[PDB]
């Protein structure tokens, strides 16, 4: 998680995504 | 850029990568 | 030590025979060939009357092309015995080439070829072709060059019976029809004079022998003066490739070269047409001296390299130039001299002006025969000055400058396509090379896919261990844990893949190999059977034969663009004994009354060991008796009557990427037994038997059964068990021993052996009369019913029977008669389910009762 | 007609549930979606207390990608209808997207989707998807969008049985099995409310006959003004999708797009986001009005396109500059939209400032979208700016430019490979459009082999013509005359080749087919098997089954060096009719002793036309008496009984050359019946009988046999003649019935026929009573006994009886008995190969000896 | 035996050869 | 170069050819 580089993709990104903060999103409007 | 802009091509940090799901 | 040679030499100088018969005239005398001799486009050898024994050796090599009219070189060849190849055209000693008229060879005594391979083509009347060992005859190292094909060999060579010498590895070495070729043993191989007899090795190819003990050297393997052989020459002489020369005798001789004659120089104690590296000739080409500098500075234009002979041109040459690229275009087939016919070409060679080319080429190894090789200038590069160093297409290239060889690189750029063997790391190693010191090259300039795909050269290794296995069934597990997007550390026998998706899954090969030798897979090849992609890493081999071994080997599959291949090694195992097959041809027969007989045989797969061998024979008796019968009317004698695969993963990967770029946004069988007999009640039979056999046994009998009856017979076969099935699980689920089929022999073992007996009669009073009889010891298969017979003891009687249904003549104390005056005699049997029995004797009774 | 359509709409704007269920509030009274609804990212669905059956119309598309905690889409969507795809989201107009909890769609109300297709990815236990017809629901031309994968499938889906409507069209259609498709019939195609009642064309969507009896639409198919359908809007409105509004109205309106909100245009009726080619927006965004020069030029940074949605992006923007090439990397399944989503994409574009590249694309057919563009400057090339236009790895393109297009190439050199449906000669097209004019494109850069080679196209056409036929042969005959060596005079049938080597020979395949239609070979295909290279230019082809129709076509073949290919086409035939098979499953069986009854079938091939069947039945003797026999001793009854090859020329070719470089210097039967009978002397029956059967047959019977005797049954089938067999084969060949196996019946009730007739007696005189009898007309089997019995007329007495071997008795007038005083009754029967027969009626004699 | 070109190859142009000089070949030395 | 040298690579002429004959 404190590494920066993280070539991250795909499902991996996906799934970071909600870990990383479960809260929500901004949605697009 | 959207999120495949900067992350999956080139390499992105989390922190940075914070900035989709501000509340 | 030291030997006399046959004969005494008289040779002469290279040879050609051309155009017509009368040139044959140039063959007289000479013993030995001292250059080449070729024959070509003599329109009609036949009038030749005459043969040229004398002819035994020749120093380079011989040619036929084209010539018409000849049936055999037995004729022209008598006593040709050894090709030396001193001079080798085109790596080939020997070539017959297009000739209409040829059939057999002749070449009765030929025995040794010291350089090169021999080419036999388009010949249609050549038979024998396959005949002879030609690799005995070759030196025994580099033998592959032996090429032969359009011989005639297809069907109209119907006379290829040879003297069956005979069949020896079942192939008939023969010369003609009716000669063949004298093999040696290894300890004077090719150097033998008959089968056995062999030859010291001072010789070459044997030696003649004679009653007075004078042996005499076919020819000097070494070198030969005054007709006796040594190692090397005497001292002021000079060796010319077959005998010692003076100064003066090698100025004078002579060899032809590509359209050239050279003059032989006494130089170190050789005459050769050519100095050696470091040294040129003398303004008087008298001797030579050493180069200036070191190097003699000769240069050539550049050109094309068809063949090997071709390269021979560009010997001593050390600078080629020219705009012309210096194309190699070689085609062999197994290249045999290849490399150091260019090595004696090429050796020279340092720095090339022009660009090199290596464009289609069979049978060339590698560049190592660029031997001082040090820098491609590349100044007018091939294709519009792009490329400095072009490769392509070269079905059998795999390695470029040899180990710890460097060469620079001025201008252009590699390129590199369609090059099986060529592994792309082995390319990579140019990259410090050149001058502009690219990192990588780019997908342009080399094949990334195309080069090294047949060379097992970036397969990444796979911990790949067999989990547990079964009657039918295995689990594979792969240990390697492979990189998934973060780099975690690398250098932990990674294996990585920069995308989840990319990564297909692993693919488990397998299939039944006794040997554990199968190659792996090339594209039909259909020895491997191969699961779906896995992407967990374990896979459950199943439906497998028991106790067979099996090979597999892991491979990972990932989408085409990905790269990170890796394999595993080809490791084998077997599966457990699981359980024997039924008993192959099962019969049985009745020895007598009480012994049976079995035979049987065990033709399908046992699995296992068969430990043992086990019979149980069972007597399952007839019904009581059955009422639908008819006595003395109705008797019997009863016998016995019973692909894309990634353009789905692709489309998914790209529109998971467009839509996470949109979404968001930032802001009754044996189960159990033991050896055992049954007795019968009374202990005269066994009623069933049941034991156990060695694994020796196919057939065994059984005693002491009884009388008429159907003994079942079942038989089995039982495998061995492993330890883990006996300790590590207890004795449930057994399947132990094999499927059975019953067997069934029910014939009417063996005799009469007893049916009826103890016959007397008496009478109540023409008084009736009573017969009484005794049953048999058992029932001789049921009985039925009682046969009774009586006769008049007077001449013309006859007997007459009755019958009876058994058990009601008792009430009586025997069955009732009425009989007229006179002496009769009486006779009774018993017939039963089994049939007949045989009349007991006779016991007679008189008729006189009182008023 | 113009009328009212269901209820009063409320449209609203684009909807994004996103996060929590707490979204939903934002989505009640919104009849239909004037913009897209995505669902992303729930985490639990399941709280949603409501249903929202009032949203029935979405305009762009429904995404549902993540959502979490939802069962089913009925619950959000009881009354979703249509999906108009106004706009698309990279093509699709449905995506069902990675959701781990979605077992059914629940689509009941779905019925038409105007553009775009479906997509469903990751939706593990999502069931009864695979059940519906999609490409009925989607628009006609178009239906290939319907992609979905990794439902379940494998095992635990198994439930998607349906209510099995049931088993329509063969299959499930259903979502889920509490309902099932509601189809609709061809006369409305996916135009209607339930399977017989049909809409009107004026509706889009379904339409409900509302309470006066009249049709109301669900949706207007054109547009939509105060309720009502019409063609077109009102003046002063403009059309904004599926409805008329004033020009106050549609500048208000917006439509989201790539992180982008674009207000609406009231533009010549239409309300616009984008203003038309030649238009460009005013300066206050109001309106659209004519561009200087014809066209406002664009400018746009050039990148990557890695799917459609990125290629929107580019849309109405005419010049690419930048260094970056414009990387095209489309990868899609199937041919869908992509040419026309890159069409609205890139049409406007006219010079590319970058160099074009096109790696790597699944597809792409060809590069006509790029509709406007005349110049690719190239002014930066890349790949060491080598090139300016980089084409590779295409697995689907095949051609690159629209038909006689022309655009210019102002720099670099173009590339391409491994694109196997480009045929080269396309490529070449641009030979006259690079500036640099180059006459033709050098192997480095245009592949030789890796492209086009899955294309149909380079084909030189042989004119092969069939010479003859036959039984199981036929030769084929290549008519195109080679150009072999020199070009003399060409344009004869070209089909050249330069050197008389480089061709090997024709090559011929063939494969029966019935149906004539097998496709060329591709490289594991086995369905073709193939003959050895041919120089000549004949082939036979042997061991055809007879008339079977044979798929061959012919091809050359030649040194991979070479590049002269040619083929042709694929041609059939039939052998010739050859012989009919035996006939299948022949008995014989009895109707009566003189009827018999014959049963086959022809389960094998006839090979040609059954002209007729043939039977032909004749008997067999029986066995005579036998004196190693006994009888009336012992009773008897008796049953009756009754590759490549590269290499290897190629060094040859090189060979030849070398030495050519060197050789030279300058200074039981039926083979024909007539249907007919044999009848017996006395006329009783037939011996013989042989007779034609039609072809519609399979059993018939044969009467007027001889009883007590075996028929041999003898059976045929004939098949029919070719003309020119006819006029010529006389006797020869023939062959023109089938083979044959002889067939023995086991006739019951033969037997009990005539039995025995005229028995009378006779005395000498203890007289002794000579009893004669007649043999019947036809021996019941041949006769080796006759039994006679007889009795005393008087209480009590048994029936003696006794035999004689006959034909002895009739020397004595009859069979002499000792008889006594009396009235006696005497009976006979025959005893033969047959058994017993029957005893005659009684006749009598009276014994009275005098003294 | 009229054009001036006739790219004569492989066993063409020793059949050629063997007809255009139907009599003798010079011999190598 | 030779007749492969000279024929079968930029075809030679019938005349120049005869250069290979008259013993
Ligand atoms: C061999 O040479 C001698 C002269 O040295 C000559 O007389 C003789 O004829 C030659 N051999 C033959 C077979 O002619
Ligand atoms: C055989 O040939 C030789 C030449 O090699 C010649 O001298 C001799 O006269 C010939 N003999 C006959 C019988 O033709
Ligand atoms: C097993 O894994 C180790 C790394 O831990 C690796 O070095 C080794 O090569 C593997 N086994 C084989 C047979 O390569
Ligand atoms: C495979 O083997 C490794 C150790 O070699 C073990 O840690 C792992 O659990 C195994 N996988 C399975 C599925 O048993
Ligand atoms: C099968 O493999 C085992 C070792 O796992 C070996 O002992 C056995 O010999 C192999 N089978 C055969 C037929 O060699
Ligand atoms: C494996 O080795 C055995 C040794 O007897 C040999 O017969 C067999 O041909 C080999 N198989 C392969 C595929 O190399
Ligand atoms: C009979 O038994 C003997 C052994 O007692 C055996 O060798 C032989 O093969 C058997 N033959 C048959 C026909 O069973
Ligand atoms: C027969 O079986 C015995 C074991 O009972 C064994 O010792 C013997 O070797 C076997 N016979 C042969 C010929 O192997
Ligand atoms: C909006 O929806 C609510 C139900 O949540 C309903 O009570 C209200 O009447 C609706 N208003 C309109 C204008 O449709
Ligand atoms: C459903 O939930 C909404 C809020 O999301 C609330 O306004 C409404 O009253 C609820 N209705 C029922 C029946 O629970
Ligand atoms: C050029 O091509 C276009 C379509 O690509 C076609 O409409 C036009 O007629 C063509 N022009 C000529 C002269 O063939
Ligand atoms: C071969 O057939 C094609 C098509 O039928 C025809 O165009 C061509 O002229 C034919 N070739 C010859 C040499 O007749
Ligand atoms: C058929 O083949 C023969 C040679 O086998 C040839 O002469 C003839 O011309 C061929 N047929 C045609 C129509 O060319
Ligand atoms: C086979 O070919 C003939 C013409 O050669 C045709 O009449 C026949 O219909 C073909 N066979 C079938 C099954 O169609
Ligand atoms: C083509 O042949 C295939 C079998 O090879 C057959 O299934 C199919 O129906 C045929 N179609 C036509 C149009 O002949
Ligand atoms: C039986 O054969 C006759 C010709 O003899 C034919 O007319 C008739 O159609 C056949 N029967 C049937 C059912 O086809
Ligand atoms: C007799 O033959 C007829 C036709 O010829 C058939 O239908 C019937 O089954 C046959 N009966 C027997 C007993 O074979």
């Amino acid at each position: 998680l404190p590494p920066g580089n993280h070539k991250l993709c795909g499902p991996a990104l996906s799934d970071a995504m909600d870990v990383v903060c479960p809260h929500g999103f901004n949605t697009l409007p | 850029g959207g999120v495949y802009d900067e992350c999956c091509v080139k390499t992105c940090s989390y922190l940075e990568l914070a900035i989709y799901c501000l509340p | 030590p030291t030997m006399r040679l046959s004969q005494n030499v008289k040779p002469c100088k290279s040879m050609d025979i051309r155009n017509m018969v009368s040139h044959f005239n140039q063959l007289e005398n000479c013993t030995v060939i001292e250059g080449f001799l070729l024959i070509d486009l003599i329109n009609d050898a036949s009038p030749l009357n005459r043969s040229f024994p004398k002819l035994t050796e020749v120093t380079d090599y011989i040619i036929i092309y084209r010539v018409t009219g000849l049936h055999s070189l037995s004729k022209i060849f008598p006593n040709l015995s050894v090709i030396r190849g001193n001079k080798l055209f085109d790596g080939y000693a020997l070539v017959v080439y297009s000739n209409f008229d040829l059939m057999d060879l002749g070449l009765h005594k030929l025995r040794s070829i010291t350089r090169g391979g021999v080419r036999i083509e388009k010949n249609h009347k050549l038979c024998y072709d396959r005949t002879i060992d030609w690799l005995e005859i070759l030196a025994e190292n580099e033998t592959q060059l032996v090429v032969l094909t359009e011989n005639g060999k297809e069907k109209e060579c119907r006379l290829s019976k040879c003297p069956g010498c005979q069949l020896h590895n079942n192939r008939r070495l023969c010369w003609n029809s009716k000669l063949c070729q004298t093999k040696c043993p290894e300890k004077c191989r090719n150097n033998c004079i008959d089968e056995h007899t062999c030859c010291s090795q001072d010789c070459l190819g044997g030696c003649v022998i004679d009653k007075n003990g004078n042996e005499s050297c076919i020819s000097c393997r070494n070198v030969s003066f005054n007709n006796i052989c040594m190692d090397s020459c005497p001292k002021g002489y000079y060796q010319f490739d077959s005998r010692c020369v003076t100064a003066n005798e090698c100025i004078t001789l002579t060899k032809f070269e590509t359209n050239s004659v050279y003059s032989g120089i006494p130089y170190n104690g050789q005459c050769i047409t050519h100095c050696p590296t470091g040294y040129q000739k003398s303004e008087n080409k008298r001797m030579c001296e050493p180069c200036p500098g070191g190097k003699c500075d000769k240069e050539c234009s550049s050109g094309l390299i068809d063949s090997l002979e071709r390269a021979r041109e560009f010997h001593g040459c050390t600078i080629i130039t020219g705009t012309e690229p210096l194309t190699i275009s070689i085609k062999r087939e197994s290249g045999a001299h290849v490399m150091d016919e260019l090595k004696y070409g090429l050796a020279a060679v340092h720095k090339i002006q022009s660009s090199l080319m290596v464009h289609l080429t069979y049978g060339l190894k590698s560049l190592k025969f660029f031997q001082s090789l040090t820098e491609i200038s590349g100044d007018p590069p091939m294709d519009a000055d792009k490329y400095a160093l072009y490769v392509l297409d070269n079905r059998d290239l795999d390695e470029l400058w040899g180990p710890n060889q460097t060469v620079f690189i001025r201008k252009g750029g590699v390129f590199f396509h369609f090059n099986p063997k060529l592994c792309v790391s082995t390319i990579n190693q140019l990259l410090p090379m050149l001058a502009s010191k690219p990192k990588f090259f780019e997908k342009s300039d080399v094949g990334a896919d195309s080069n090294g795909n047949r060379g097992s050269c970036g397969t990444a290794v796979l911990n790949v261990t067999l989990q547990s296995v079964g009657a039918n069934s295995a689990m594979l597990n792969v240990t390697t844990k492979v990189e998934i997007g973060e780099p975690q550390k690398p250098s932990n026998a990674t294996i990585v893949f920069k995308d989840p998706r990319a990564f297909i899954g692993f693919v488990f090969y397998h299939m039944i190999d006794p040997y554990g030798n199968s190659t792996k897979s090339s594209p039909c090849d259909d020895r491997w059977k191969v699961s779906s992609p896995e992407k967990s890493g374990v896979m459950v081999l199943s439906n497998l034969i028991p106790y067979t071994n099996y090979s597999y080997y892991v491979r990972t599959m990932a989408i085409s663009s990905e790269l990170t291949n890796a394999e595993s090694d080809v490791k084998n195992f077997r599966t457990n004994p699981g359980r024997p097959s039924k008993v192959t041809e099962v019969v049985a027969t009745a020895i007598s009354d009480s012994k049976i007989n079995v035979t049987w045989s065990y033709l399908d797969k046992p699995y296992g060991v068969l430990t043992r061998y086990f019979i149980k024979a069972k007597l399952i008796n007839r019904p009581t008796r059955n009422n639908n019968r008819d006595y003395c009317t109705e008797p019997l004698v009863k016998a016995m009557e019973n692909e894309y695969d990634d353009r789905k993963v692709q489309a998914g990967m790209e529109f998971e990427n467009a839509l996470q770029n949109f979404i968001f946004v930032p802001n009754d069988d044996e189960n159990t037994y033991k050896d055992e007999e049954d007795l019968s009640s009374n202990k005269q039979f066994y009623e069933v038997f049941a034991k156990e056999l060695p694994p020796n046994q196919t057939h065994f009998v059984f005693e002491k059964l009884r009388h008429f009856t159907r003994y079942a017979i079942f038989v089995v076969a039982c495998r061995e068990e492993i330890p883990s099935e006996k300790l590590r699980d207890t004795s449930f689920k057994k399947s132990l021993c094999s499927d059975y089929d019953t067997v069934f022999q029910t014939t009417k073992r063996k005799k009469f052996a007893d049916i009826v007996m103890d016959l007397k009669v008496d009478l109540e009073h023409e008084s009736p009369v009573r017969v009484r009889w005794t049953p048999p010891v058992d029932p001789n298969g049921e009985i039925v019913t009682y046969e009774v017979a009586y006769k008049l003891q007077k001449p013309d009687q006859v007997e007459e029977k009755k019958c009876i249904p058994a058990a009601d003549f008792n009430q009586t104390a025997g069955y009732l008669i009425k009989l007229n005056e006179g002496l009769y005699s009486f006779r009774v049997r018993a017939n039963s389910i089994a049939g007949y029995g045989d009349f007991t004797e006779v016991e007679h009774i008189k008729v006189e009762p009182p008023p």
